[PDB]
């Protein structure tokens, strides 16, 4: 009869963004045909309403850049390509 | 539309309006105290414009 699960319906974790399919060419489009196809609605039935719609997607940075990685390993990437020896051989040294 | 037909659409129609149904009853005097009372259950409250 009460049915918890019909009662205490929330927003499951990563919400926003957890159907975004991984792409680097239109991602909020894709992300919103995503969401529009996996909610069961078909594009038949919903029209002109399909056609400029955009989504929130996993591939877009928050800086709104296309990234491919999870943030801290570009900052990691970009850290390692400078790492100068700590102890060098040289000849004149004292 | 012939005059047979002109005369069957007629019948469909007004049989439609005829026919008795509660619904319009219960929509405007029962279906609100029910939304009332499960607004104040589920975890999610009503959003509404």
């Amino acid at each position: 009869t009460a049915s918890p699960a019909d009662t205490n319906v929330v927003p499951a974790k990563d919400a926003p963004t957890t159907n975004s399919p991984p792409s680097t060419t239109s991602p909020n489009q894709a992300a919103a045909d995503a969401n529009q196809q996996q909610a069961g609605i078909v594009s038949s039935q919903s029209g002109p309403n399909a056609v400029g719609d955009s989504a929130p997607s996993t591939s877009v940075n928050n800086d709104g850049d296309i990234i491919t990685r999870p943030t801290s390993d570009s900052i990691a990437a970009v850290a390692n390509a400078t790492k100068p020896a700590a102890v060098v051989s040289d000849p004149q040294s004292m | 539309v012939n005059d047979l037909t002109r005369r069957t659409m007629t019948g469909v129609m007004t049989a439609m309006r005829q026919v008795k149904t509660m619904t319009p009853f219960y929509i405007q005097h029962m279906c609100p105290t029910e939304l009332s009372v499960l607004a104040s259950v589920t975890v999610t409250p009503p959003f509404q414009v």
